[PDB]
């Protein structure tokens, strides 16, 4: 709902359009586990695409915990420090690739 | 409120004990035990069901005919009212007629 | 609040390297680390070293 | 009584293995009478046992229970051994890979 | 010396048998001593995970018998009278107490005494469930075969280190033909521990070998269930239960 | 009009016939889909786990 939810005027972070463009995604912190059937999407995503994702984006930094977790998580913070966590529980590798891609795209 | 503020204690789940380790054993005594016995006499349970399926009516009529003479008066009285209410129910009430 | 170094999932050398690639700059880490390091932290570093 | 150190499942084929196994094939079969020895068959279990038994204890790689029934002729055994096999955790091989500086992976055990 | 078993039953012309290694427990380092060809139709059946689903959960279900029960409004004590007049007061119409609405009243649709989920599958399906069970073990290299379950030391320490030295797994089964010919050494080991369980050949089932991460047989046992399941494959039409005698079948 | 009744009598009967036969082939082509060992055993891969 518009009235129940806050609002804002449209604005970019420090006018990233005129000057050199900078990928405004700072960090990605994956939380996977050596066990748990739900982590098949994240682990296979770590095998194939996270490598190429780093080669494509040298600016962004990536961390992987690989600890016991009943549900895998992925945490993403930006230059402004705005933390945004999303659940990748029981998701395909294709969905996770599009999910991490739009996270890299957004500010 | 229905929820509980504090968590419950973590119930330890022993996946390796006498029952669960020896679970499922001696079910194929007929298939590779030269058919000396059937797997239906293996199960421990009431005498009105040892290798047999039935609905609410079927299990009740089998009960009173077999062990009803040994049942209590109150339990036998509730049994007769049960089948009488369920006899008319399945016969008169419901769809498909 | 605290420093991000105090918070988990942090590697110092990898962050300045990944940071340098973010704003499209590439040069020696000796010049980078000398810029980020301040004189005040050296006072606390040697202070904690003695104590 | 005493447990010696475990054998690593990892195994790589040394050079001139074809000459090594071929020297033993001639030891089992006086001599290899027919030419084109690659198509020789192992219908008998004694021939297959003495063949595979010497290969394992000499090299250090055992054929599984799922594949020896597929190893009908000797060239199949040649293809099963010339291909390598490895044994290291995913953390070990990923760290061994040339990961860029920005990427890091941990191991909380 | 090697110990070879050649199949006594007939095999199809278009399916060759499958060889398998043989081991023992006299020594520690002793591995790959003897071979044994195996019938393909029972050791190379299709995966058929749906078959394993039915037969495995079947023996989870037919042995189950419930004991839950709820007293109905007739069974709960009281509730014979009418508490108040139909139009006398503002209170809602209620014929008695102990209805499903009132506190402490009986359930309308709840559990009814000890129920029975007993249902028997076809013998061919249950047999084929056993055929495919040890088959996938052979594909995954999960089972093992050996001459006999004798060992000189006879303790859990030697048994445990022997397992993960050959890299079998965490949980294992041990199979023998009858209940009497098990050596006292191996059985005293399995009694102290829990994981490396032991069962006879008659009690062999899919759920235990699928729960346990590996399997173990003996050559007399391999010929035993082979004769049974192939006899189920070439079986004659059952006119009556097999408990009664036959001409050739005991 | 462009054409007469008896002019346009039997000019499009070919298309209406072959078009209806295509509907017949579409109706007869009705069966369950094909099953595979691939899509059956991919469910086993849920327990794929690292060494
Ligand atoms: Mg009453
Ligand atoms: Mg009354
Ligand atoms: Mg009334
Ligand atoms: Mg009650």
């Amino acid at each position: 709902t518009a009235r129940g939810t806050p609002s804002r005027f449209l604005a970019s972070v420090l006018h990233n359009g005129l000057g050199r463009y900078v990928q405004q995604l700072q960090r990605l912190s994956f939380s996977v586990s050596r066990d748990g059937a739900s982590s098949r999407g994240a682990r296979e995503f770590v095998e194939r695409e996270v490598i190429d994702f780093a080669r494509r984006n040298p600016g962004v930094v990536i961390y992987v915990n690989s600890r016991p977790c009943c549900v895998p998580r992925v945490v993403a913070e930006y230059l402004n420090g705005a933390v945004r966590e999303e659940s990748i529980h029981c998701k395909s590798v294709e969905e996770i690739s599009t999910l991490v891609q739009k996270l890299a795209d957004q500010s | 409120i229905g929820i509980r503020l504090t968590l419950p204690p973590p119930k330890v789940v022993d996946r390796w004990n006498e029952k669960r380790a020896m679970f499922g054993v001696y079910d194929n005594i007929g298939i590779l035990g030269n058919f000396e016995k059937h797997p239906k006499e293996l199960i421990r349970g009431p005498i009105w069901l040892r290798g047999w399926k039935g609905n609410e009516l079927q299990r009740c009529i089998r009960k009173r005919k077999m062990v009803g003479s040994r049942m209590f008066a109150d339990d036998l009285h509730n049994l007769n009212k049960r089948i009488r209410y369920l006899y008319k129910h399945f016969n008169r009430h419901g769809k498909f007629r | 609040p605290v420093r991000r170094s105090e918070k988990p999932n942090w590697d110092y050398h990898a962050e300045i390297q990944a940071f340098g690639h973010r704003l499209q700059e590439n040069f020696s880490l000796d010049l980078l680390k000398t810029a980020f390091v301040n004189s005040c932290y050296i006072k606390s570093e040697e202070a904690k070293r003695q104590q | 009584l005493v447990c010696p150190p475990l054998r690593s499942r990892a195994y790589t084929p040394p050079e001139d293995l074809q000459s090594r196994l071929e020297s033993y094939v001639k030891e089992v079969f006086g001599s290899s009478l027919p030419s084109n020895w690659q198509d020789i068959s192992l219908e008998d279990s004694r021939l297959k046992f003495n063949l595979l038994a010497h290969l394992a204890d000499d090299l250090g790689h055992v054929v599984p229970n799922s594949r020896l029934h597929q190893m009908c002729r000797v060239r199949d055994v040649l293809d099963f051994y010339n291909v390598p096999i490895q044994d290291r955790s995913k953390f070990d091989e990923l760290s061994a890979s040339n990961l860029p500086p920005n990427l890091k992976i941990t191991w909380s055990y | 010396e090697p110990v070879l078993r050649k199949v006594e039953l007939p095999v199809p012309t278009h399916r060759r048998p499958v060889q398998a290694w043989v081991e023992s427990l006299r020594g520690f380092e002793q591995e790959r001593v003897g071979l044994a060809d195996l019938h393909p139709d029972v050791f190379a059946t299709a995966p058929r995970l749906d078959i394993l689903h039915q037969v495995a959960m079947w023996q989870k279900n037919f042995k189950r018998i419930s004991y839950a029960k709820t007293k109905t409004r007739a069974e709960v004590r009281g509730g014979g009278r009418k508490p108040w007049p139909q139009k006398g007061t503002g209170r809602a119409r209620h014929g008695s107490i102990r209805s499903p609405l009132w506190r402490g009243g009986g359930v309308a649709h709840g559990p009814r005494g000890p129920t029975s989920y007993y249902y028997m599958l076809p013998m061919k399906v249950r047999a084929l469930g056993l055929k495919v069970a040890l088959t996938v073990k052979l594909a995954q290299d999960d089972l093992h075969i050996m001459d006999s379950l004798e060992l000189p030391t006879g303790d859990p320490q030697y048994l445990t280190e022997l397992a993960h030295y050959r890299r079998w797994g965490d949980s294992v089964l041990l199979v023998d033909l009858t209940h009497e010919e098990m050596p006292q050494s191996i059985v005293e080991a399995t009694s102290r521990l829990k994981t490396f369980n032991l069962i006879p050949a008659v009690g062999l089932n899919v759920h235990s070998m699928l729960k346990h991460q590996t399997l173990v047989l003996t050559l007399p046992t391999v010929a035993f269930l082979e004769d049974k399941l192939l006899w189920q494959d070439s079986r004659y039409r059952p006119l009556y239960p097999f408990s009664l005698p036959y001409s050739d079948f005991p | 009009p462009y054409m007469t009744r008896e002019q346009e009598r039997g000019h499009a009967a070919v298309r209406r016939r072959e078009a209806f036969e295509a509907i017949k082939a579409a109706a007869t082509s009705k069966f369950p889909p094909h099953r595979f060992i691939a899509d059956q055993l991919d469910h086993l891969n849920v327990t794929k786990k690292w060494s």
